[PDB]
RNA sequence: ACUGCAGGGGAGACUGGAAUUCCUGGUGUAGCGGUGGAAUGCGCAGAUAUCAGGAGGAACACCGGUGGCGAAGGCGGGUCUCUGGGCAGUAACUGACGCUGAGGAGCGAAAGCGUGGGGAGCGAACAGGAUUAGAUACCCUGGUAGUCCACGCCGUAAACGGUGGGUACUAGGUGUGGGUUUCCUUCCUUGGGAUCCGUGCCGUAGCUAACGCAUUAAGUACCCCGCCUGGGGAGUACGGCC
């Protein structure tokens, strides 16, 4: 888990450069087992991705 | 709710000796404040059954404590009833 | 009497039929020959042979209108989903890119009940 | 909001009445009152043109302001919510800051004491009156004008509202309470919000006398008349009318709107 | 008073000049109620990931206010009521 | 009590996009739909298909699991407001204030009921087609109540772990969620050990008719409560309460 490995690296819905990973090529959130995030940081990533999609910084579906 | 300082005014007013937090009187005062506040919460949101259950648990605990203080010292019991309220 | 050099091919392949429609890049249809339009009927409309026949019919009808290259959008859980592309290729058209546009709800409308067959 | 009578007499068994809890100052404003007299459904010839009217309590008209044009930018304060026998909605008395008294139809959520604004620079709050150009789409409005400066005509009953659909060039699209899509000029005015007293339709009048008070006279079914009086009359026992249902003047049921009326250009979809 | 972070998307037809003074009124509605406005950072035009109100562009602004909940509710009601605002998103920078 | 911690726990308000349906317009022409195979059906008065715009309701893909929270029923689009409980650490406070609980009260899936609203999709009843000896069904085409919302009622489920609550004790092995913590403190490993609270699998003693349970007991004991006494008749009649 990167966020456990190095602390004080905030997850936020405005940091699209960090959220570009953890989303598939089609814009779907990557599974926990393929990114190695812990449960809490996986939840944080999913929340940030959902908010970014909602506020239109990321596509809902990059078909 | 009941932030730290908010509990502090109650503890200063109802505790016994400058550090009392677990006496029956202090506990009954805190429970009464929580019960009141949760009652104004429940006047709106009539369908918050999950919080009404917490209200019920607090009421039960306060009833045990009032019974205990009545058993142990009726004068303290009477003074606390007059300071807070009954029935 | 039209002339559209570049177009799009939509192939809707269901469990019961297949429809091939050729449009201009703006969404206006040129030719649309389908599996039932080709001589077929009933459950034969789902076989890959019917799909490739319909693809040939549509491809030649569009070439008659002046199409040389089509982009392909396929959708549906059909069987002729690749045979139609192959027929479009080997009936005088070049396809290039192929896209999947099967509609995927985000857990929306309730589906019909499961068949107890 | 509806109070139910106890079944003390046969005439009050299922009856109900308003609680009148929103009403303050049970008396009207003396300078805004004009007289009315009943007409029994009689026209200038003295003949009955509308049946089933007459009787009923004496009423006094209260001057309702349906224009709201001359006080743009002047704010008003709601002083009282009062009863009005002439409509189903309650009315509010406004004290303008210049010192003028006016009645407007009380919207939903216009408690006494609130401030009310008019004109293009007013907030989108219940009781504010704006031109349709200034109201964002998707808003519930009432007391809408059909022509600029013509006065409020649409959505004045209790509980009514009009849902503003959108403004294209110079026309607004409205969904009226009947559910039909009409198109009006964007220079028309409307009041923001929904008309109050929305629960009054649940009132059960208990007895015939209570309707006589409101001024409705009894209605005789046409099938228990004689053939000279109604097309449904006649028969030996009781009948269904010996023909397809018709009006007392022989008109059959069916659409009665003029087919080539001049306002068809403004009607997008007829009601369902 | 709590720390809130309001991010706004505005109509691309607006020029990036009058945007700073335009929202000063929505900031004064907070200042009168007795809040603080720390950073009013502006991002400028960016291409939205999808069509919002038939605009493929928009001006992103972050408000970063700190005031009472009723004041913030009044603020975002006024913004959503405004015609130049496309989207509004209010969050708490603390828990 | 203080300090931290995790959480689809609850209620209210606002709000997002995918998709289905319908409406308007463009292109366009003869089929579409459906099945084991068909027919009913829709269409040729311009359908299906495809593109743009609009309306409206309901459910929230990926995250997502065996995982979390809740007394149970149950709980996952987002944000804000209000609100309940749990765990760990400290040991600051009270000083047995505990446990259970007949009756009683509250909560309690879905279907159902009342008043009002809403109604995309699905779909009891109902209709047609098909199959069949028949087909009041299964399959197909439609389709009303209902499903949704507000406010009340109802009080039942294979409401299940088919296992009442509390407490102590009795080998281990191996996953996973939430803490604390020295040492190995970098062996950067966020690995190992120790401890507390959960949630799984496997296993000794022991228990069991057997199946199996097995530190989350169905083992060893103590406290309180509910229930059983052959199968039907019957959770039915009569009486009563709601
Ligand atoms: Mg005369
Ligand atoms: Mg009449
Ligand atoms: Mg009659
Ligand atoms: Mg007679
Ligand atoms: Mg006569
Ligand atoms: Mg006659
Ligand atoms: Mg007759
Ligand atoms: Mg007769
Ligand atoms: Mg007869
Ligand atoms: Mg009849
Ligand atoms: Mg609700
Ligand atoms: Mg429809
Ligand atoms: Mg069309
Ligand atoms: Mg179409
Ligand atoms: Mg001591
Ligand atoms: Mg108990
Ligand atoms: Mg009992
Ligand atoms: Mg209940
Ligand atoms: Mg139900
Ligand atoms: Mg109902
Ligand atoms: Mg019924
Ligand atoms: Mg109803
Ligand atoms: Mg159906
Ligand atoms: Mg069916
Ligand atoms: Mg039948
Ligand atoms: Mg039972
Ligand atoms: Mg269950
Ligand atoms: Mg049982
Ligand atoms: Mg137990
Ligand atoms: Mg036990
Ligand atoms: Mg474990
Ligand atoms: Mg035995
Ligand atoms: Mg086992
Ligand atoms: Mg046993
Ligand atoms: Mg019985
Ligand atoms: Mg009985
Ligand atoms: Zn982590």
């Amino acid at each position: 888990c990167v966020f456990c490995a190095k602390k004080d690296q905030a997850i936020d819905y405005k940091d699209t450069a960090l959220l570009r990973t953890y989303i598939s090529e089609r814009g779907k959130i990557r599974a926990r087992r393929v990114t190695g995030n812990c449960v809490q940081h996986q939840r944080d990533i999913a929340l940030a991705v959902k908010n970014a999609r909602e506020v239109a910084l990321l596509p809902f579906t990059s078909s | 709710a009941l932030t730290a300082e908010q509990k502090k005014e109650i503890l200063r007013s109802y505790g016994l000796h400058e550090t009392d937090t677990g006496s029956p009187e202090a506990q009954i005062a805190l429970l009464t404040k929580r019960i009141a506040d949760l009652t104004e919460h429940l006047k709106v949101h009539k369908h918050d059954h999950h919080s009404r259950r917490g209200l019920l648990l607090l009421v039960g605990r306060r009833r045990r404590l009032i019974k205990y203080i009545s058993q142990i010292d009726v004068e303290r019991y009477r003074s606390l009833i007059e300071r807070l309220g009954l029935r | 009497k039209k002339n559209v050099p570049h177009g799009a091919a939509h192939i809707k392949s269901t469990f019961n039929n297949t429809i091939v429609t050729i449009t201009d890049p703006q969404g206006n249809v040129i030719a649309w020959a389908s599996s039932g339009h080709v001589g077929f009927k009933g459950s034969r409309k789902s076989t890959p042979f019917a799909a490739q026949l319909a693809a040939e019919n549509a491809a030649r009808k569009a070439q008659d209108h002046g199409v040389r290259k089509v982009d392909v959008f396929v959708k549906g859980p059909g069987s002729g989903r690749e045979t139609a592309i192959r027929s479009l290729q080997a009936a005088g058209l070049e396809v290039g890119a192929i896209s999947d546009v099967t509609p995927q709800p985000h857990n929306g409308v309730r589906p019909p009940k499961r068949r107890r067959v | 909001a509806i109070r139910k009578y106890k079944p003390t007499t046969p005439g009050r068994r299922g009856a109900s009445v308003s609680d009148f809890a929103e009403i303050t100052r049970s008396t009207p404003e003396k300078s805004l009152v004009r007289p009315l007299h009943g007409r029994g459904g009689r026209n200038a010839h003295g003949r009955i043109t509308t049946r089933h009217k007459g009787g009923g309590h004496k009423r006094a008209y209260r001057m309702i302001d349906f224009r709201r044009n001359d006080k743009d930018g002047v704010n008003a304060k709601v002083a009282h919510i009062e009863y009005d026998p002439n409509r189903t909605a309650r009315i509010a008395l406004l004290h303008y800051l210049d010192g003028e008294k006016r009645y407007i139809i009380a919207p939903n959520g216009l408690s006494q004491g609130d401030v009310v604004e008019s004109g293009a620079n007013a907030d989108i709050k219940p009781g504010n009156n704006l031109p349709l150009r200034n109201i964002p789409a998707g808003t519930l409005i009432h007391a809408v004008e059909l022509r600029p400066g013509g006065g409020a005509k649409l959505a004045r009953s209790a509980g009514s509202s009009i849902q503003l659909l959108g403004k294209e060039a110079s026309y607004a699209s409205l969904r009226m309470p009947s559910g039909e899509i009409r198109r009006v000029d964007v220079r028309c005015r409307a009041t923001v919000g929904e008309v109050g007293n929305a629960e009054q339709a649940n009132i059960n009048w208990g007895k015939a006398g209570r309707m006589r008070w409101k001024g409705k006279r009894p209605s005789v079914r046409g099938v228990v008349m004689n053939p000279v009086d109604h097309p449904h009359g006649g028969g030996e026992g009781k009948t269904s009318g010996g023909r397809h249902p018709v009006s007392p003047w022989g008109k059959p049921e069916g659409r009665t709107r003029n087919a080539n009326k001049s306002s068809n250009k403004f009607i997008v979809r007829r009601r369902r | 008073m709590r720390p809130y972070e309001i991010m706004v998307i505005l109509d691309p037809t607006l020029d990036e000049r009058t945007v700073a003074p335009s929202l000063e009124t929505f900031l004064n509605v907070v200042r009168k109620d007795g809040g603080k406005v720390e950073k009013v950072d502006i991002w400028g035009k960016r291409r939205l990931a999808y069509e919002i109100a038939k605009h493929a562009e928009g001006i992103y602004v972050v408000i970063d206010v700190k005031a009472a909940p009723a004041t913030v509710s009044e603020l975002d009601r006024q913004l959503s009521l405004n015609e130049s605002v496309l989207r509004t998103k209010v969050m708490r920078t603390d828990k």
